[PDB]
Parts: structure tokens; sequence; C-alpha cells
RNA sequence: CGCAAGGCUGAAAAAUUGACGGAAGGGCACCACCAGGGGUGGAGCCUGCGCGCGCGCUACACUGACAGAGCCAGCGAGUACUCCCUUGGCCGAGAGGCCCGGGUAAACUCUGUCGUGCUGAGGAAUCCCUAGUAAGCGCAAGUCAUCAGCUUGCGUUGAUUACGUCCCUGCCCUUUGUACACACCGCCCGUCGCUACUACCGAU
């Protein structure tokens, strides 16, 4: 899912689910974001139908990625061939040749294949004082600004 | 929660806090207000209740009596 | 150890970038830029609170003779719509008498 | 007075850090007099410290007389532990409704003591300002969510402890009707504190015990006939308000008489309600990885 | 300390001994008596002083120009005007040191934070 | 009146709490039901086991107050999950 | 490793100090009286608790609507914040980015223009409230629990009526102690227990 407001803690996911029967079975899971901030699903939100708030562990942003790790079970094919040499038997192809055959490209998603990630120096803006604290504090550690 | 009240009331141990005396320091065996070897042990027990009423005397009037 | 290790488990996991439907929103926060902003907001915290209790436990009526040769922080009303809480400082001019002046109008 | 309850406050701190290095040095102190008095061969360390000698010869008798538990320790609470009558108010947020303010009456009947008071417009410094200029000893706010109850905040004054607790399963007492109900007894009420057993768990049981008036003690084993119960499992402390008649020298009739909460503590902050920037002493460590395995209290 | 440990009258002149020390302020603890061996001390009263327990709560800036300050007469100590620099400032007294009535020192002070009311 | 004085009152009219009987008034109770009200009065002196409304009924009918059990309720939702 | 670790068995007292009251006299209480105010309860929405119930929210007209003029706050600053989803077209071998369409207050004060017109302020009950309190109003934040169907702050405007009495409803306590002078009061009452002694009754 993807985050939509974005306040101190909670913040408001929305393309994560379709309605509040599935957040409501989904509550108190342990969500969490691409960077490492863990989180729970909190509460399903009633006016845009599909979204969530979930309180966070520190402030979480926009471009952020919020993931929810479930374990689904895979069940084997209960497939069987013997491999009936002396009299014949149909073999089974791969799947690489199965695509050669009847003309299908492999599947690729381009927000899968890995790139190179242009990061810039992150900055970080300086101090900001409030007015009515930097005008409380003592003379000894009073901000002196030109 | 029920039966744990009940046994408590009955083998009665509670955990309030009591009401304590505010002179227990002072006066510790609560005596009323009304009508009413060892000696080196005893004479050094004095000293120091002499000592104290010198030293407690000097250093109320030092700090001018703020006490 | 390092030498029972082969260079398939050497091998270096890749890092996955912004999807590029979302490319727009900026790059995608993972552990280190997170690591950078939690210890940026930890720091200026950190100075906030120190000045929180500063100003907390500040003498009304303490007496440095700097207050003699600086313009205090005021107040709102007092300093007006120009004001921050910042103590102004100097930046090095002067009010000029009549007879440099007079020295530099000529040099003009 | 202002000035008086900072200096106050920051000379409880320094007093603490000091009692903190000497725990350190008092825990070298307590192996020198047990092995003084029953002769097992101590440490060199220990014995070779010519300054804990001299100086254990005047402090041996502050560790017999904490042996002895005939001192008490520097605390918020043993200044007036059994001497005052805690005076305590309890007060709403900002625009109460009507159930949380009939609850805010119902948690103040559950105090002998304590009063209400309206909040209105209220600015929430000059709510501490004024409780400490009526040396008021608790402070008590409520937070509903709609109509009913979802926090409390316990604040003791001057610059004693704050717990912030979340409350659960809130059943009022103005639900059921006046021909069932009526009006509460105000005796003292016996208290019965039930699997508190951290050093965390005493603290919070002190700061809870320390709201009641002090009971007399001199026949409170038999008399009084009001209990309130606080009894914790999986950190909930749950508390329950009875009152009791002793049908026979066997048994007992219990009766409830107030609102049941389950509150779950969340916050204690060494540091009044005010502020907000004082150091926690404990808080609920959610989203850690084994903070809902282990159980503290 | 000569007393035996387990002396009721050891136990009471101790607790009073530091009771009445951490009052006056010269001990900074008031459960050791290894403080009144070697913490208690001429240095200790002469920080209790008047001048310099108000360097410290920074009426003035050192303590040369506290000793100036309180001998020209800013300094009232509770209601009553100090005029000697040797008055022994005890722990509940430090909150009541501050300025005189008609301070040109509070006049400067109230100047600087622009808070100067003329009545 | 109070919880207490009601209920020291109802335990007196069913005589569980009185004064202490002499062997004559023993004979004269021999002489001359108290489960089935020991079970309304610990019924009715714990009223926060059950839910009820303070206000009672909003229009008055007449035609010939308990409105449920949520303790009871819980626990059997509990065992049908456990289920 | 040793002890614990062998079933006259089969579920649902203490008291010379104790058990329960009564009468008189006090103290206190918006769970009491008295004087007023305000909710909820009528219509709609919905969290929650167990179709019902309340708690909030909204609509319901003289306190009016329209147009102007003037004038007021406080808390709030993490390279951080964004309400959807789409018809088209641009540059896009392809993934995207563009462009154009569709769905620092309220209040208050002053001056004019029109005039009650489905354009109707909540019953019995029940609860709460005594000064910057009730009530109106907006602005901001979203702090490891709770809270967006809302929560908590913050400023602004700011009354009526009590502020007495235990008469009603109750609650607590005196009738033992806990200090001494003046001064005042003057053996509160019942039903039983327990103990000590005295004699009685009748079986063994």
């Amino acid at each position: 899912g993807t985050p939509w407001k974005i306040f101190k803690n909670t913040a408001f996911i929305k393309d994560m689910f379709n309605s509040s029967l599935e957040i409501a079975k989904f509550e108190g899971a342990a969500i969490r974001t691409v960077s490492g901030i863990r989180g729970q699903i909190k509460r399903a939100l009633s006016k845009p139908e599909g979204y969530f708030r979930a309180t966070f562990e520190d402030k979480i942003l926009l471009s952020d990625i919020v993931i929810l790790k479930a374990w689904y079970p895979v069940k084997p094919k209960q497939f069987y061939n013997p491999a009936t040499n002396l009299i014949g038997w149909q073999s089974m192809r791969l799947t690489g040749e199965i695509r050669r055959a009847e003309n299908i490209p492999t599947p690729q998603n381009p927000n899968s294949t890995y790139r190179k990630i242009e990061r810039p120096e992150r900055h970080f803006n300086p101090l900001r004082v409030p007015k009515n604290l930097a005008a409380e504090l003592p003379f000894k550690s009073q901000i002196v600004q030109t | 929660i029920e039966e744990l009240i009940k046994r408590r009331i009955l083998a009665g141990e509670f955990d309030e806090v009591l009401r304590r005396r505010p002179d227990m320091f002072g006066n510790p065996h609560g005596v009323r207000r009304g009508l009413v070897a060892d000696e080196k042990l005893r004479r050094d027990e004095e000293e120091i209740k002499r000592m104290w009423k010198e030293i407690s005397a000097k250093l109320d009037a030092l700090s001018s009596w703020h006490y | 150890m390092s030498s029972l290790r082969h260079a398939i488990q050497r091998r270096a996991h890749k890092e996955r970038a912004q999807p590029l439907e979302r490319q727009r929103l900026g790059i995608l926060e993972k552990k280190k830029d997170y690591r950078l902003r939690a210890r940026d907001y930890k720091k200026k915290q950190a100075v906030l609170k120190s000045l929180r209790q500063k100003a907390a436990e500040r003498n009304e009526d303490e007496f440095y003779f700097g207050m003699m040769s600086r313009k205090g922080p005021g107040s709102a009303l007092t300093r007006g719509k120009g004001f921050t809480g910042t103590v102004d400082g100097d930046r090095g001019n002067k009010a000029l008498s009549v007879e440099t002046v007079r020295l530099l109008k000529t040099q003009d | 007075m202002l000035r008086k309850q900072a200096r106050q406050r920051r000379d409880y701190l320094y007093r603490r850090a000091l009692l903190l290095r000497d725990a350190e040095i008092a825990e070298k102190r307590a192996k020198l007099r047990a092995a003084l008095a029953s002769g097992k061969p101590l440490d060199p360390k220990i014995a070779n410290d010519k300054e804990l000698r001299k100086d254990f010869d005047y402090d041996v008798s502050r560790d017999i007389a904490k042996e002895q538990g005939e001192i008490d320790i520097d605390d918020e609470y043993s200044e007036l532990s059994g001497i005052v009558d805690p005076r305590v108010l309890v007060t709403t947020s900002r625009d109460p409704s009507s159930r949380l303010m009939a609850f805010s009456k119902e948690i103040r009947l559950m105090f002998p003591t304590a009063i209400r008071l309206n909040r209105g417009n209220l600015i929430l410094p000059d709510l501490v300002m004024s409780a400490q200029r009526e040396r008021l000893s608790d402070i008590i706010l409520l937070h509903e969510h709609r109509g009913t109850p979802t926090a409390i905040t316990i604040s003791h004054f001057p610059h004693g402890p704050t717990l912030m607790a979340s409350l659960h399963n809130v059943v009022l007492r103005a639900d059921i009707p006046k021909s069932i109900k009526g009006t509460v007894s105000e005796s003292y009420p016996h208290l019965i504190f039930e699997g508190f057993r951290t050093p965390l768990g005493q603290r919070v049981v002190k700061i809870l015990k320390h709201l009641f008036p002090p009971r007399d003690p001199t026949n409170n084993a038999k008399s009084g006939n009001r209990v309130i119960t606080f009894v914790n499992q999986d950190d909930c402390i749950e508390v329950r308000h009875h009152v009791y008649v002793r049908t026979n020298y066997n048994s007992v009739e219990l009766s409830e008489v107030g609102p049941r909460f389950t509150m779950r503590p969340f916050s204690i902050t060494m540091g009044t309600l005010e502020n907000k920037d004082a150091d926690v002493e404990w808080h609920l460590s959610q989203y850690t990885r084994t903070g809902r395995k282990k159980n503290y209290f | 300390s000569l007393l035996p440990p387990d002396n009721e009258v050891r136990r009471k002149h101790e607790t009073l001994l530091l009771d009445k020390l951490y009052d006056m302020g010269i001990l900074s603890t008031k459960a050791k008596l290894s403080a009144v061996e070697h913490n208690v001390t001429v240095s200790a009263f002469a920080r209790r002083r008047l001048p310099v327990v108000m360097t410290r709560l920074r009426m003035a800036e050192t303590v040369q120009a506290a000793t100036k300050l309180i001998e020209q007469g800013h300094v009232r100590v509770g209601v009553e005007e100090v005029r000697d620099p040797a008055f022994l400032v005890t722990r509940n007294m430090e909150d009541f040191v501050t300025w005189t009535v008609g301070s040109k020192i509070k006049q400067n002070i109230m100047k600087y934070r622009d808070k100067l009311d003329d009545f | 009146g109070s919880q207490l004085k009601r209920l020291k009152a109802s335990l007196r009219e069913q005589g569980l709490i009185g004064p202490q009987k002499s062997k004559k008034q023993k004979r004269q109770n021999a002489n001359d039901q108290k489960a089935e009200a020991l079970k309304s009065i610990r019924e009715q002196f714990n009223p926060f086991q059950f839910k009820t409304n303070a206000r009672g009924p909003k229009f008055e009918v007449t035609t010939n107050v308990i409105k449920g059990r949520p303790e009871l309720s819980r626990a059997r939702s509990e065992e049908k999950r456990r289920q």
C-alpha cells in the first residue's frame, strides 16, 4: 500500500485493501514500511472505502511503500506420469519449451528489474527555534542573529 | 477477583497506608500531655546531647534563625 | 568463517528502486536514508529540549552587564511585525560624524 | 513559590543521582559488614580499600537501620505518607460530554476526599499552577472517546510522577437505575493490590495507594465496610470497588458499588502533568520485537 | 561514629545532624555521615555565603560584582535589605533573595527586557 | 438509600445478619425460602453483571430490568470460537 | 540420586475483648432541600455497548436575508506536506513526464435594500451544573495506549441564580480514649452471647 495522509505517527494508507471487511479481518496486523519503520493497523477508515489508519513508529514519508507480509500456503500439484519407456509415454514439457513452441514472451516487470539509484546527498534544514521560546530563554543562551 | 476480595476480607490483610503519628521521631513512646560498664555508655550519650545542644545553637544562629 | 564461504556467498544483494509510476514522489527511503532522517530529527529535538529546560529554569532577576550594551528580544508588542526571538546583532556600521563625512564626500 | 518548586525538584533529582553512586558503593560495604560478623573471607579489592574502611566506620548505622527497616527511602511520597490526607481533584478534557461528566462524578465518589472541577476554558499550565497553589496532592484527568472514557492521567504534586493509562471495559455507575443503585457510602476505603511484584509494580502500587486517605490503625482489621481492589493480569490493572457486610465470622457478602475498569498504564513519568519533556520511567514498548512477550509490573 | 552502631541516640542524632546540614545547604545529600567526615568544609560555608550564592543564581555575573552590588545595597533577602556581604543564605532563603524596591539594577533588567513599567 | 444500608436491611429481613439469638429464640424459630431470596439479593446488589438502561422505557404501554448479560455472552462466544 | 510421594475415604472457631440495633446531638453533599440554568428524550446520520439504548453530529427563522464599510487572537515549522479517478492531445521504439477538459479566524461594530413566506426548539421521565463556571464561536495539532464516524489543545465572547439550611433524601461521626487553665456538661437505652459462682430437673 501507499500512504494517503501523513501525520506525526498515524498515517492513512490507501492502495492496500478494498473494503472495511478486509480491514476488520486484518485489524492489529504488523504493518511495515520499506524503510524499516514498524507499525500496526489500528482502525478501518469510513469515508474512502478501503483505507485505514495505522500508527507507525516514527513519521513516514509520502514516497514510502507500506507492506504487510502474510504467509499464503501453497499446495503441490498431484500429477504423476509413469515413464513407461518400453511402451511409450507422453513427456510433459518445460516452461521454456512451452513458451518457444506456442510463442508467448516471458513475463518481465519493469518495476521489478533492478536499476541504479541516483541518491542526492541528504542535506537537512537548520534548526528553527520558535519565537516564544527564543524570546523566553535567558541572556547567556539567547540567540544572536543579525 | 470476587474470591480474592473475600479471602483478603476474611483473613483480613489490607494494603492501605496507615495513619502514623506526626511526632514518631521525637516522641516515640507517645506520652499524653496532661496530668502525669553501662555508665560509660550513658556518660557518652549525655556528652553527645550536650555537644548537639551547643552545635545546634551555633548553626541556627549562623543561619540567622531560618531553620 | 571467511574462507568457508563461496563467492556466491559473498555476492551483494541489490537494492530495488522506486516504481516508475511513482518516481515523481522522490526517492524510496530505505534504512540508510531513514537513519539519516532520524539522526537529524533526534539531534534537533535534543537541542530544543535543552532550550526548553533553559527557558523554564530562568531566573527572572538575572543581571549580566551585556544587558546595558545589547537590545533585548523584546515582545511582539514592543518590537512589532519584525519580531523574531533572536537578539539583534550589529552589522558593523555606525553613525558617522560630519567631519569624516566631509572628508569622504570630498573624496567622492 | 514557583522558584521553590523548581529548586526542590532540582534538589530531588540531584539527590537521586547521588543515591545511585552511593548504592554502587554501598553494595560493596554490605559485603564488608557481613564478612565481619560471619568471618567468611572477602574479596581483596574490598578488604584493601582504605577509603572504604575509613568511611565504613562512620556509615555502619544507616545500613543497619535499612536492614531493620527503621528508616524510609528518599521518595516523593515518604515526606507526607500517613500524616496528611491527600486531596485530589478530578477533571475532564476540555469540552466534556454528559456521560464523561457523570463518570467524573463517579470516580470522584470513589475517593472520599476528592473534589471535581469543571474545565470549561482552563489552560493546562494554569491548572497545574492552581493545583500547586492550593497544595493538592493529586490531579486526575479524564479523556473520553464518544461518551465512553478512554484515558486517565494520575499526576502527583508538587513534582511527582504521572501515570497515564488507557481505560477498557468501563461499566459506569450511571447506567443502572436509582432503584437499584443508591448514594455511595463515603467511608475510608480498604485497599487490596494483587499481582504487583517487580519494583515497577511497587512503584505503581505506591502512586495508586497514596491517593486515598490513611486508615486509622487501631481497629482497621475488623472495622470499615468498603473495599477497592486493584488486581493485574498481563500488566493491565483491573479495578473494582465493592461494599461489604461480614454476615458471619466465616463468610462475607460483597456488593459492587462503583465502576469497573481494566486500565493499562502506558507511561510513568518522573515529572508532573505540565512537563511533556520530563524524563520517563517506563513506557509501553509497542513496535518492538518482544515487547508483547515481556510482562512488566 | 564512636558510639556503637545500633544505638538509638546515635541514629537520632545522625538524622538530626544530616537534616540540619542539608537544610542549611552545606551537604548535598542527607544519607551519609561521611559527608560530615570529608564534605563539610569552610569552603562549603563560604559558598553558602551571599555573593557566591547570587553568583550561582546569576543575580550578578561574578562574585566581585556581587559583593559590590550588595555593598551598594541593591539586594534584599526576603523583606529586609542586606548590606552585609557575609550573610549566610540557607537553602530555603535562596528562593527569596532578590533585588530591592527602587533598584536601578532592577530598572536595568526591565529596560533590557522592554518591560519598563514606570508605575 | 445506600447500597451498604440496603444490603444490611435486606439481610436483617432475611435473618442472616441479625443479633445473636438465645436458645429460646431458636426454640421459637423451630416452633414457627431464604436461599431463594438470597439468590435474588446476590443478583440485585451486584448489578454490573448485566447491562441495564437507566431511563426505563421511553413510551409506557401497559400489557399483561435486565436487558442483557455481557459476561455470560462473552464467555459463550469465546466457547464458540474455541469450538 | 534421596526425601517430599500411602486413602476411617467417596463434590456442593474465638469472646471478661463477641453479634445486632434504637434515641439524642453534630458535620457534610448540585448522587440533598431552595433559586435558576443546561443536556438527553421528538426527525435524520453514525462510532460504541447489548432490533434496543444512549454519546456525539446535522436540520428545524426574528436571534432574518442580501450588499457594503471597519476592526480583533493563541497554541502550531522532521529536505516535510500533496483529495479522487478518468475523456482527449504533446513528446514518448517501450515504461513515464506534460497540457486541456469532467465529476493571516469565527465572531463583533457601523451603514444601507426586502419583510413571517413545509421558505416551526422536542412529552413523561431522567441526568448534570455555583465564576473566567454554564453557553456560543472558530483556529491548530494527531505525540509507542485511545482517537478521524473523532480526540486533545488553544484563544475569543462571557451571564441568570445559590453561596443559606440540615426541614426532605441520604452519607459520615459522636455516647471510649487523643492536653491542663477559664467556661459548660453531668451516671444515653434495648435484645442476646462469653466467663465465674450458686442451687434446681431427670435418665446412666
